[PDB]
């Protein structure tokens, strides 16, 4: 279904040079991967560690699907921010249920809703997301090592084209040059890591080469040794990809470049994907008996990440000026924890990474929707910085300082506390959502005696909280530097909008002003959702919890 | 990093490429019936597997071709 | 007992090995052309401070293994400590040569305790299920257990403190304990 | 390749400038107060 | 925030708290200083400590007789 | 063996470049050779036609690599004016 | 788990239908047995839950 | 104290407030306020579907629990021969 | 004391040396992909070094510090 909503969308992109049509084609690609989650949600009625698809080149898990499911409803929920105008005049007067389905308002809108800005005029935008979506689905379920280098590089490249699709930006344009060449060095590991695999084992199936691990396993003439050094080279050019320490230093410059609703999509989706095709390669390669082969496990790349990553996360950050560039070091000090999950390999720690990964995503996603939103709302505000005069790039990246968050809370004070609960639950503050997602990690870590990182990852994550408090020390302790535009509100410049009925009759007609806008509802809307389940988590915890459980159960079991 | 990875790199490598690397190895080669009653050429012999047995390789690989065909041009297009 | 002085070399030769490869790296990163021996003219203070470092961690860390003739945590913390010292050095200040002989010898010292599972942590190799149940469901020891361990008194007087008082003041005081009879009658 | 700005030290240099954190000598500041007479 | 009583702010008094406020910036590690941070922080914790581990049990009044003897280690 | 050496000038010839861009996309070029030239030669040794099969869908997504950062080139070059990796 | 179940056991299936020579494939008659068997085993453990489900009606 | 279905209900109550807070628009508009009982209603569907699928999760924890007591039990059996 | 050493051998102490250290680190973004190709290489070829010859994990945090404590030394 994902093929089919790009082929079909294709071939109405391919006859259309209406940029006009950029809004409606977001909206459709939302509807198609509506129906690929009503597909996934009617393929979950099985139990099993998987079953092999096309001729073994695919399979199918309940991890599977529901990581597919989740990386859908990202995808709608990221997709929202080029299928709707971001400002929407609101009145009193058209505000009920037969207002909205059977009457019509009129006004000048062009300027006010921004119709012609550059997130609303790219025609195959929707189309290379769908293709990213499309190599991280296959990436979840290839079950061989061709499989894996086709999907890794279907989603690499379309990441790279999000990068550059903004062609008139040249910090777009580095962004992207910069993300596809040290990715394709990326992936030259990636195919270096498989084809020693193939060549030493002669088979092309992770399900063989899992068999030839487990054998080999016992407490003279062919050691296994190519199986933890061939994986080891191919889990770098993926920690790259994920952006571990120490191949992390291109995504701060390039996360930075890119413009921020594209951020949002590049920066989580390529995440959630690796790390369940990781976790259950690091799964079937664990030998239960140790040995000389436990010695050299690629796995220990693993641990060397979360702990560089942890530190250099937390400790890099501290001195990031630049919002975007935070954002980053910040994903940086989360995924040494998703790593140092994934490294020890055990129910508790499979339960704690499926878990961080779900809610960091869902918690990232709404830092970003909130960044976002505080920019467009800035649009009645007006500002004398020498310093916000001198940015670059200002249409694709609103706020790019931290500074320029400065006193936000007596601009917009509950999307401030919105932020502000997003923040601290990156800190790991209870009650929050962040909170327990933590404490599951270290839990795990504790029970299985990697205590020496779980005394690194609190240490790190107070020198992390550092920069944190940072942010939320600008938003509420100082003063506003944005006053409102005075022209826009000045009692004697109005615009006229009129209400229709069903049938092109005038109603009435209404003289607005600058304080009849706001954000438009598809934002308020997602970014208080996500607020309310980090705030509220302790009382909605069971389902979201017990859905792990069962998934590391089945993972674990027979 | 010449000598480390060419060094750590070299056990990577199987029997069959280290190979032809003064009592050398001899190669012997005999001839079969059964297996050569309608020898294939080798694009003929990936052809019988390229378009059943493997067909998501190729799936796959057209989607790549696609979505460089259609990016390479968003990127570069003359605007109209 | 292990020498010293063989191990000591091959710590700075892996631990200085590193160290010509930064150098190298560094070396390759100078804007202005220098030349391809500079390796050892101005990254030489890379190397050399490097294999200084593993030398004196793995010589010190040998050599307090032989003074006391036991393998534990303890060893790679002299070691660390010695490792720093050595690193402050290099600063020339004494505030620096204690820092970092503080910050190395209890991170090395911690993660020998703690046996830092970078290399793999220990396999329990029995039933993890009755380990948790055995520790969960143990709710009364044998009070030997306790009195050995943490003594007699300080509240814990237990049946048969006072006459092991006597005996005990006996030995250490030789006074024969018989308090008054506080009352006329009897 | 991207503008001195975004990845510069110097601008972090301004944002958190060396001069933020006092290391005055002994001949100045003996007391070890802000120099204070 | 609300306006207070008039005060006659001597210049002095308020460039000595200042200075009080803001002497932490200015502590070195200097030879006399390490030996009044190592007897107050090490020494006489350490002092006071030791003596409480060599006096633990030690000593006990509680119905102590004639014939009884405070000492019980 | 060669496939050793191929692979070597390609990753320097990425790494340790201070020419151009265009010769980075080439250096990709040659580890990718190299990589599929191993596939090659073990094939043989293994009577096996999947890792012809392997070498040739390598083939199709180094192409299509090397359109992507030729056409990413071009974005970037409009707007810089040169592609020439440059040290102070 | 230690024990790896292949997610496609359909593999035992693979191989050429061309240029055979005879005496070249292993007999999998053992193989097919096992699978027979944890196909008959599921569908019969099927059919006896499903049966208590209507003695419980 | 919690009701699953009481709590996605004021749940979605929360959303509509928490949105118009963050749109700075004014909360209880005579004229808006079918979305406090529409958000509210999304919430208590949201809470039904929870319902049904913590059953769900209920009896495969069950089973599951079962089926590892059988398993140790089935294991220690063959150790006492 | 408290106005000396404990704020010393403490927050402001940490606080000071923080800043620079994180300073430093942020100097190894340069922007140019010659360098960050460099420095996976680096890394590359370093997590060879420790699987491969099976080193102590007491090097690898000796080699960690020992990195953090030249990068809080100037230039
Ligand atoms: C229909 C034919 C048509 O409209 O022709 C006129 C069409 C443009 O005419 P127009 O009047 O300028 O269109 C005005 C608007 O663009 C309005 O044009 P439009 O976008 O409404 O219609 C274009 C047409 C184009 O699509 C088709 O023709 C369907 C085939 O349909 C669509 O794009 C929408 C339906 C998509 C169906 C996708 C089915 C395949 C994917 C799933 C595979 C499983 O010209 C064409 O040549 C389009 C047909 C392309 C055929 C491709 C053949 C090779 C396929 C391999
Ligand atoms: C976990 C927790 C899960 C959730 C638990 C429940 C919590 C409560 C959720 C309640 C959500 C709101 C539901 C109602 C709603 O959308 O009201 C908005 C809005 C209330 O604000 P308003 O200012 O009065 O709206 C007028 C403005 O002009 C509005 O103008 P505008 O230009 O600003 O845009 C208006 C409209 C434009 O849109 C539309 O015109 C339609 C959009 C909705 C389509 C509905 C399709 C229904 C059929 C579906 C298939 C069956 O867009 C929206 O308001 C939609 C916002 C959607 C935000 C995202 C919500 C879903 C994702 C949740 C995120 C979860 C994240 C955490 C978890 C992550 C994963 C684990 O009401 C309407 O727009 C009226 C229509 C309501 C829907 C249609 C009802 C009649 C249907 C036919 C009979
Ligand atoms: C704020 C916290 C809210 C927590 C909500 C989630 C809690 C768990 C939900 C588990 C869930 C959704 C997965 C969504 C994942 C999204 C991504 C992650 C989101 C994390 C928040 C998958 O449930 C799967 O869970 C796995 C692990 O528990 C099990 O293993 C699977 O067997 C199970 O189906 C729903 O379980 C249930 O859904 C219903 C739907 O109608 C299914 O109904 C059936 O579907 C067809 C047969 O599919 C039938 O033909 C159809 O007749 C019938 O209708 C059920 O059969 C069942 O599937
Ligand atoms: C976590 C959220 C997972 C999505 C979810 O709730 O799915 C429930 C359900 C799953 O589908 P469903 O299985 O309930 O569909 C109806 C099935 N019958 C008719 C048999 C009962 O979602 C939907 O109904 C809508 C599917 C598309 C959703 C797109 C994003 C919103
Ligand atoms: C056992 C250790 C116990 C002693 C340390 C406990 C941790 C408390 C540290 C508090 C330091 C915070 C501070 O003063 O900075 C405020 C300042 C607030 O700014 P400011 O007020 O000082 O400067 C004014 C200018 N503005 C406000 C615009 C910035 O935060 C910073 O900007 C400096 C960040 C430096 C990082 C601090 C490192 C210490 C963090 C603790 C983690 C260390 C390991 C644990
Ligand atoms: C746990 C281990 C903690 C180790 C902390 C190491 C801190 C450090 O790097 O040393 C610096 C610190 C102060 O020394 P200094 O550099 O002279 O500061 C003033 C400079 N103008 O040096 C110190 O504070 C060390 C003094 C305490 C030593 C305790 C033994
Ligand atoms: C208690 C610390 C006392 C202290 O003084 O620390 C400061 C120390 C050195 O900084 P300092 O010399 O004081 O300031 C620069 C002066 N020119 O600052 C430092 O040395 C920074 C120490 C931070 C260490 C990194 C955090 C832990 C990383 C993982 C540890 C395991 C490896
Ligand atoms: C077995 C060991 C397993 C791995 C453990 C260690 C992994 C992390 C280290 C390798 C990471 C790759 C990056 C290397 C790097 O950044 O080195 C470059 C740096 C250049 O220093 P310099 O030339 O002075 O810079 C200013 C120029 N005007 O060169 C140096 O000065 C070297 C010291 C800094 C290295 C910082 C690396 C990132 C932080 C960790």
């Amino acid at each position: 279904m994902i093929m089919i909503s790009i082929l079909s969308l294709l071939l109405s992109t391919s006859v259309t040079l209406r940029r006009d049509m950029s809004i409606l084609f977001n909206r459709i690609s939302i509807i198609a991967l509506a129906y690929c989650i009503l597909h996934d949600t009617m393929s979950l009625s099985f139990i099993s560690k998987g079953i092999g698809l096309h001729g073994g080149l695919l399979h199918i898990t309940n991890l599977t699907q529901i990581f597919h499911i989740f990386i859908f409803i990202i995808s709608i929920l990221i997709l929202q921010l080029t299928s709707f105008y971001p400002r929407k005049v609101w009145i009193p007067e058209y505000s009920s249920l037969k207002d909205i389905f059977f009457n019509k308002i009129l006004y000048y809108r062009t300027k006010i809703i921004n119709k012609m800005g550059e997130h609303m005029k790219i025609i195959e935008y929707p189309l290379i997301l769908l293709f990213v979506i499309s190599g991280a689905v296959f990436l979840i379920s290839t079950n061989d090592l061709v499989s894996i280098f086709l999907s890794i590089e279907l989603q690499s490249y379309g990441l790279y084209l999000l990068s550059t699709i903004y062609r008139n930006s040249e910090l777009s344009t580095t962004g992207g040059l910069i993300y596809f060449l040290l990715g394709g060095l990326s992936s030259c590991f990636i195919l270096l890591g498989t084809s020693l695999l193939y060549v030493n084992s002669g088979t092309t199936s992770l399900d063989g080469l899992y068999i030839l691990n487990s054998i080999s396993d016992v407490n003279s003439w062919y050691k296994p040794y190519y199986l933890n050094f061939s994986l080891l080279i191919f889990s770098i050019g993926f920690l790259f990809k994920v952006s571990a320490a120490p191949f992390h230093f291109w995504s701060p410059d390039v996360y930075d470049a890119i413009p921020t609703i594209v951020t949002t999509f590049v920066a989580i989706i390529a995440k959630i994907s690796i790390f369940i095709f990781l976790l259950e390669l690091v799964y079937y390669t664990n030998s239960n008996a140790n040995s000389y082969l436990s010695e050299f496990s690629w796995t220990y790349a693993l641990l060397i990440s979360s702990l560089l990553s942890l530190i250099i996360g937390t400790v890099v950050g501290l001195t990031q000026f630049r919002i975007k560039r935070l954002l980053a070091y910040s994903t940086i000090s989360h995924v040494g924890f998703i790593l140092l999950a994934l490294s020890v390999s055990s129910i508790e720690s499979t339960q704690a990474f499926i878990f961080y990964l779900i809610q960091y995503s869902i918690s990232n996603l709404n830092a970003f929707f909130i960044l976002i939103t505080i920019g467009f709302s800035l649009y009645g505000y007006v500002t004398n910085n020498k310093e916000y005069k001198s940015l670059l790039d200002k249409n694709n990246s609103p706020i790019q300082l931290i500074s320029q968050l400065k006193g936000y809370f007596y601009i917009n004070p509950l999307l401030s506390l919105s932020l502000a609960i997003t923040i601290f639950s990156f800190v790991g503050v209870p009650p929050l959502v962040g909170f327990f997602a933590k404490q599951m990690v270290l839990s795990a870590a504790l029970d299985n005696g990697y205590i020496f990182l779980s005394l690194i990852a609190i240490i790190t994550s107070v020198i992390g909280a550092v920069y944190y408090l940072n942010v939320i020390k600008e938003i509420f302790f100082y003063s506003p530097e944005h006053e409102v535009n005075p022209v826009l509100n000045e009692s004697d410049s109005n615009f006229s909008l009129r209400i229709l009925n069903e049938k092109n009759v005038l109603i009435r007609s209404v003289l607005l002003k600058g304080r009849n806008i706001f954000i438009s509802s598809p934002f308020s809307i997602t970014i208080s959702i996500i607020t309310n389940v980090i705030l509220l988590f302790i009382f909605m915890n069971k389902e979201w919890l017990s859905m792990g459980t069962i998934l590391v159960q089945i993972l674990f079991s027979a | 990093v010449g000598i480390i990875i060419s060094s750590f790199l070299f056990k990577m490598l199987p029997y069959g490429v280290i190979i032809s690397n003064k009592n050398d190895l001899f190669f012997i080669t005999s001839k079969i019936w059964d297996g050569a009653l309608a020898e294939n050429n080798h694009i003929s012999s990936i052809g019988n597997i390229m378009y059943t047995n493997y067909n998501v390789w190729l799936i796959l690989a057209s989607f790549i071709l696609l979505l460089a065909m259609v990016g390479a041009i968003v990127i570069t297009i003359k605007p109209r | 007992p292990k020498d010293a002085v063989h191990l000591g070399l091959k710590g700075a030769a892996v631990v200085g090995g590193i160290g010509l490869l930064f150098a190298a790296v560094r070396t390759s990163l100078a804007r202005k052309n220098v030349g391809p021996w500079a390796i050892f003219t101005r990254n030489g203070k890379l190397a050399a401070t490097f294999a200084a470092v593993g030398g004196a961690y793995d010589f010190t860390r040998a050599a307090a293994a032989n003074l006391r003739e036991k393998e534990d945590w303890v060893n790679n913390g002299i070691g660390g400590l010695f490792a720093g010292a050595t690193m402050g050095l290099t600063t020339g200040r004494i505030p620096r040569v204690l820092g970092f002989a503080a910050l190395t010898g209890v991170v090395l010292a911690t993660a020998e305790y703690a046996g830092s599972g970078l290399r793999g942590v220990f396999k329990r190799d029995v039933d993890e299920y009755e380990r948790k149940e055995f520790l969960r469901k143990n709710r009364r020891r044998p009070i030997e257990e306790t009195l050995a361990e943490i003594g007699e008194g300080r509240g814990i007087k237990p049946p048969g403190y006072y006459e092991r008082r006597a005996q005990r003041l006996k030995e250490k005081y030789g006074v024969d304990i018989n308090p008054v009879c506080a009352d006329p009658d009897q | 390749f991207l503008p001195e700005a975004m990845v510069g030290r110097s601008k972090i240099d301004e944002k958190y400038p060396d001069s933020d954190y006092p290391t005055l000598t002994d001949k100045e500041d003996p007391d070890m107060n802000g120099g204070y007479i | 925030g609300l306006q207070h009583y008039k005060i006659a702010m001597d210049p002095a008094l308020v460039r000595l708290g200042s200075m009080i406020s803001n002497r932490y910036k200015y502590f070195r590690w200097t030879k006399r200083t390490a030996l009044v941070s190592f007897m107050y922080v090490v020494v006489v914790p350490s002092t006071i400590g030791y003596l409480a581990y060599k006096t633990d049990g030690l000593w006990d009044l509680r119905a102590k007789r004639r014939g009884d003897l405070i000492s019980e280690r | 063996n060669i496939t050793l050496i191929l692979f070597l000038i390609g990753i320097l010839g990425f790494v340790l470049n201070r020419k151009n861009i265009i010769l980075m996309l080439i250096s990709i070029e040659i580890m990718l050779l190299s990589i599929t030239f191993l596939i090659l030669l073990s094939s043989l040794n293994m009577d096996d036609i999947i890792g012809q099969t392997y070498a040739i869908y390598i083939i199709v997504v180094a192409g299509a690599e090397s359109a992507i950062g030729l056409g990413i080139l071009v974005a970037f070059y409009r707007l810089r004016g040169s592609i020439a990796i440059e040290y102070k | 788990s230690r024990h790896i179940e292949l997610k496609y056991p359909e593999v035992f299936s693979h191989g050429s239908p061309f240029n055979v020579p005879a005496g070249f494939y292993p007999n999998l008659d053992h193989v097919i047995e096992h699978y027979r068997k944890q196909h008959l085993e599921e569908e019969e453990r099927k059919a006896k839950k499903l049966a208590a489900a209507a003695a419980a009606a | 104290m919690v009701n699953r279905i009481l709590f996605w209900t004021g749940f979605g109550l929360a959303v509509r407030f928490w949105q118009l807070g963050i749109e700075m628009r004014p909360f209880f508009n005579r004229k808006s306020l079918w979305a406090y009982p529409l958000f509210g209603g999304v919430g208590a569907s949201f809470g039904y579907w929870l319902q049904s699928i913590d059953e769900k999760q209920t009896k495969m924890l069950e089973e599951r629990k079962q089926a590892i007591l059988e398993k140790r039990a089935r294991r220690a059996q063959r150790q006492a021969e | 004391l408290d106005k000396g050493s404990i704020e010393l051998f403490g927050p402001y102490g940490l606080e000071r040396g923080l800043v620079k250290l994180s300073k430093n680190i942020s100097s190894l973004s340069t922007s140019h992909v010659t360098t960050y190709a460099l420095y996976i290489l680096v890394g590359f070829i370093l997590y060879l070094i420790y699987n491969n010859l099976l080193l102590d994990y007491s090097y690898l945090l000796l080699i960690i510090i020992l990195l953090l404590l030249l990068m809080m030394i100037g230039e």
